[PDB]
DNA sequence: GGTCGGCGCCCGAACAGGGACTG
DNA sequence: CAGTCCCTGTTCGGGCGCCG
């Protein structure tokens, strides 16, 4: 008896038209449950060939979580309605979310179900279940509710999740609660303790209105990743000829970087493990470079209507490097990631932890979601990535082949 | 016209556009004959009905005839109308095999006798199904006819017979689940692990569920006995092999012909292991007429002659026991290609299959072990639902070394090695460290865009020089020139430092094969030495030697 | 005597995006 | 400075194979 918010697409764009890619057989029989669970339930109802529209549609489970979790690859659809879930109905983001000691993760998109989809627009939620080795054609469905992964569905939901959390936003004045996607972010400054405690306060008020899972974060100890030169007693030509070669590479983000007086010390045609002394002026060079460094860079801020780009370099021994900016050279935030998952033996696993806890942290500053510059081969990336997913969103990403110039991230 | 049993799949046209109005082709007698024979057998069955001049479209007709069969196969050219039609999402996905079937106690096959002709099409729809039936007098107007079921030829009917289809089989798949019912168009294998007896009774009660849509099941089609002829397969109950093959023996070979024979080879290689169509189909390239004569070279007739003689002996498959580990083991056959083996108890193959693409101007074996791996990867979750184990021609310490160490990120899923040559390794080592007492190159090369002209040279900290004249060269190729050049002049450990990111970005993925022949001499030199330490230095910053010899090389 | 959909392979042409040089 | 071009990688069009 629910009235539907009238939904169009962007001025000019088609639906989504993307091919479903080949599901393992645990994914299929976890989705089959279901969606057979889920067209009991009305929530969504088979449909045919007519419709020329699909998304690719795959299973997750989440971090130390048993049961597997529906997950549409909405990225396509969610392009082509942008304009309705940032100029009409648009969320605000706290900038006090980052701040907070504790902020922790509720997933809540079992919430959207509740709430009926425009009749028009139920015709671009489709999506085809495959079979092992093709024993079936392709089993279609559309979303007759608000479908998980969508970003018009917070948006839609949004009237009804601020009238739930206002008489737990009044009781807490002091807790910051942002939603995004299919998640709710609530930050605290108690103490650890109560604080789990009022997390639960807060479930408890989520159930009695039709509605689990908890993840902490901390932004507080959150630290970035600042490029750094070595502290040698004795130099080389090689050591020397690495330094000018990152320092003029770091040029490119701190104008005042210097590199005259060490090149000086690279005049002839040396061998390269041949030991050279500082000069007087090379030394005040290095240790003018080095306070540099630990400024900021001039006029870098955060724009709200440009994307997030976050490129990541790999730099072995499990050590992984990432930067998110806007313009080229004036990075947002720096950081370095190490001993995730999948550590020495499996760089699809960390790759794919990695872009999770860039996309996390994103979300936490900003509200926004980065584009990500992947150092793989795409069909590598392709064909593993599913298997380590463990978040309800997906972000875009592109892949680059950039070869390791001179280790400016990681001494 | 009665109402079909099956529910209509409501279709538009695109916005904007109109019906087809083409005129007929010119037909053969004997043609016209099996036409006007089945036309007026449909219409008596409710299949199409009679249109008068209110019907200002048409479509051409034709008839090709049945495989094995004195019956006839009735097609429009409806090209005109697919192109005006509304979009569609195919529900087929792939392709079944073989492979993927598990043994079951008792299996039935059967066919549906003019499928098309027996699901409805949407009443709004019919109209511009229109076409005329030339008869045996050119004065004659002829007949003209409407489909109201689902014609061939048009771009929704696949689409629809299989989506229909399912809908008719979910409500007998529901009451019997443990039967298994591969739905390929509508050819239906079924299997099941009942007793003999109680198994007849379900194909007969499918028999009866198809027949109460109007889906008719001929006993002519009907299998009992293995082997059972599915998907161009004959299934036998221990082992199943492909309808047998046959190339053709052409003295005189055309582009057409290598294309027929090419295609034939890569469908032979899915049990048959061993096939190799590098050096066939590199006679396709660089070619424009697809009946233009062309001479089988020394390299091909050797290819196409080893592939005749394995089809020679008989190969057959097994199927997938789903309590044994599913195993694909990958071998180097030629430079550039691969084969490999997925199978579960040793030399009994579930199927075989080859890799061979050339992804890059620059590679390794490494490089290409990794894209066979994945490809075999997607092919098994398709077929089987699961990543096969692998054993793999390449040292565990040899792919420790290459993935740890390079840039991108890169993974194999869980192997073991198997000792069968040729191995994959790695041919060269580049330095971590500068080497002690190893001379200092340093190398730049230079080109004039306009000339062509540039040069490539070193300087290095012993004194030795070099400068070289190159005429019709680019930057890039004089900067890897130049590293040529103190390779070649170098003793067996060498420091060399360039200032060219293009130059050491390839050469830092360790390539082992390269479509330029200077990087081929460059990775020839490269495996001759006992210690290479490249680096890289910011240009025109002053820099060592790499000044002096960029003042060299400028013009 | 030339229809449709699906999947696979092979090829070349068209598209595209970064790096070093030049007016 | 933007303009090329040298290089490399990707996507797509079109032929065959195979199935219904
Ligand atoms: C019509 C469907 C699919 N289908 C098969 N061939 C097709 C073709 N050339 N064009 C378009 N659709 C085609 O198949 C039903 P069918 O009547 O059971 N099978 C025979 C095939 C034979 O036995 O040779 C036939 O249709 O001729
Ligand atoms: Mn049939
Ligand atoms: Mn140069």
């Amino acid at each position: 008896p629910i009235e539907t918010v009238p939904v169009k697409l962007k001025p000019g764009m088609d639906g989504p038209k993307v091919k479903q890619w080949p599901l393992t057989e645990e994914k299929i029989k976890a989705l089959v449950e279901i969606c057979t669970e889920m067209e009991k339930e009305g929530k969504i109802s088979k449909i045919g060939p007519e419709n020329p529209y699909n998304t690719p549609v795959f299973a997750i489970k989440k971090k130390d979580s048993t049961k597997w979790r529906k997950l549409v690859d909405f990225r396509e659809l969610n392009k082509r309605t942008q304009d309705f879930w940032e100029v009409q109905l648009g969320i605000p983001h706290p900038a006090g979310l980052k701040k907070k000691k504790s902020v922790t993760v509720l997933d809540v998109g079992d919430a959207y179900f509740s709430v009926p989809l425009d009749e028009d627009f139920r015709k671009y939620t489709a999506f085809t279940i495959p079979s092992i080795n093709n024993e079936t054609p392709g089993i279609r469905y559309q979303y007759n509710v608000l479908p998980q992964g969508w970003k018009g569905s917070p948006a839609i939901f949004q009237s009804s999740m601020t009238k739930i959390l206002e008489p737990f936003k009044k009781q807490n004045p002091d807790i910051v609660i942002y939603q995004y996607m299919d998640d709710l972010y609530v930050g605290s400054d108690l103490e650890i303790g109560q604080h789990r405690t009022k997390i639960e306060e807060l479930r408890q008020h989520l159930l009695r209105w039709g509605l689990w899972m908890g993840y902490e974060l901390h932004p507080d100890k959150w630290t970035v990743q600042p490029i750094v030169l070595p502290e040698k007693d004795s130099w080389t030509v090689n050591d020397i000829q690495k330094l000018v070669g990152k320092l003029n590479w770091a040029s490119q983000i701190y104008p005042g970087i210097k590199v005259r007086q060490l090149s000086k010390l690279l005049r002839g045609t040396k061998a390269l493990t041949e030991v050279i002394p500082l000069t007087e002026e090379a030394e005040l060079e290095l240790a003018e470079n080095r306070e540099i460094l630990k400024e900021p860079v001039h006029g870098v801020y955060y724009d709200p209507s440009k994307d997030l780009i976050a490129e990541i370099q790999k730099q072995g021994q499990g050590q992984w490097t990432y930067q998110i900016y806007q313009e080229p050279f004036k990075n947002l935030k720096t950081g370095k990631y190490a001993r995730m998952r999948g550590a020495h033996t499996n760089d699809v696993k960390q790759l794919t932890e990695a872009v999770q806890k860039i996309t996390t942290e994103s979300i936490v500053i900003w509200g926004k979601t980065p584009k990500f510059k992947l150092p793989i081969q795409k069909e590598t990336w392709e064909t593993w990535w599913t298997e380590y997913w463990q978040a309800t969103w997906i972000p875009e990403w592109e892949f680059v082949n950039t070869p390791p110039l001179v280790k400016l991230w990681y001494q | 016209v009665p109402i079909s049993p099956i529910e209509t799949v409501p279709v538009k046209l695109k916005p904007g556009m109109d019906g087809p109005k083409v005129k007929q082709w010119p037909l053969t007698e004997e043609k016209i004959k099996a036409l006007v024979e089945i036309c007026t057998e449909m219409e008596k069955e409710g299949k199409i009905s009679k249109i008068g001049p209110e019907n200002p479209y048409n479509t051409p007709v034709f008839a090709i005839k049945k495989k094995d069969s004195t019956k006839w196969r009735k097609l429009v050219d409806f090209r005109e109308l697919n192109k005006r039609t509304q979009d569609f999402w195919e529900v087929q996905l792939g392709i079944p095999h073989p492979a993927g079937l598990k043994k079951k106690k008792s299996v039935t096959v059967l066919d549906v006798g003019d499928a098309y002709f027996s699901v409805p099409l949407d009443e709004d729809f019919r109209k511009y199904t229109a076409f005329t039936i030339p008869s045996i007098n050119n004065e004659t107007p002829g007949i003209r006819y409407q489909y109201n079921v689902l014609p061939q030829g048009w771009k929704g009917s696949p689409a629809i017979f299989q989506s229909s289809m399912t809908k008719i089989l979910e409500p007998f798949k529901k009451q019997n689940p443990d039967i298994v019912i591969y739905q390929y168009m509508d050819d239906l294998y079924v299997g099941s692990d009942l007793e003999i007896g109680q198994h007849r009774t379900k194909i007969e009660e499918l028999r009866q569920h198809l027949l109460r849509w109007g889906l008719t099941t001929p006993d002519k089609k009907h299998q009992k006995e293995p082997p059972f002829l599915w998907m161009g397969y004959e299934l036998h109950p221990d082992k199943w092999t492909v309808q047998p093959i046959v190339l053709p023996e052409k003295d005189s070979w055309t582009v057409n012909d290598i294309c027929k024979l090419v295609g034939k080879l890569n469908w032979a290689s899915q049990i048959y292991p061993g096939i190799k169509v590098r050096q066939l189909s590199k006679l396709l390239r660089g070619t424009k007429a697809l009946t233009e004569v062309i001479p089988l070279t020394e390299e091909a007739e050797l290819e196409l002659a080893e592939n005749r003689e394995i089809l020679k002996e008989p190969v057959h498959g097994v199927y997938y026991d789903p309590s044994k580990d599913l195993i694909a083991e990958i071998q180097k056959q030629g430079q550039g290609q691969w084969t490999y083996q997925i199978y579960q108890e040793p030399f009994k193959n579930l199927k075989t299959g080859k890799y061979a693409r050339m992804r890059g101007a620059h590679t390794n074996d490494v490089k290409q072990l990794t894209e066979a791996v994945q490809k075999i990867t997607t092919e098994s979750i398709v077929i089987w639902g699961k990543t096969p184990k692998f054993k793999l021609p390449i040292q565990k310490e040899t792919w420790e070394t290459w993935w740890t160490e390079y840039w991108q990120a890169t993974w194999i899923p869980e192997w073991e090695f198997v000792n069968t040559p040729p191995l994959v390794k790695l041919w060269y080592q580049l330095e971590k460290e500068p080497i002690v007492g190893a001379e200092t190159f340093y190398v730049d090369g230079a080109a004039n865009r306009e000339t062509k002209l540039g040069k490539a040279g070193y300087v290095t900290n012993k004194g030795r020089q070099k400068v070289v004249p190159l005429t019709n060269t680019t930057n890039q190729k004089t900067e890897l020139q130049a590293i040529y050049l103190a390779l070649q002049d170098s003793g067996l450990e060498v420091n060399i430092v360039t200032n060219s990111q293009y130059a050491l970005g390839i050469i830092q993925a360790q390539p082992d094969k390269s479509e330029s022949e200077l990087v081929n001499q460059i990775i020839e030199q490269l495996i001759k030495k006992e210690k290479v330490y490249l680096a890289w230095v910011p240009a025109h910053k002053g820099i060592g030697g790499n000044e002096q010899v960029d003042k060299l090389v400028s013009a």
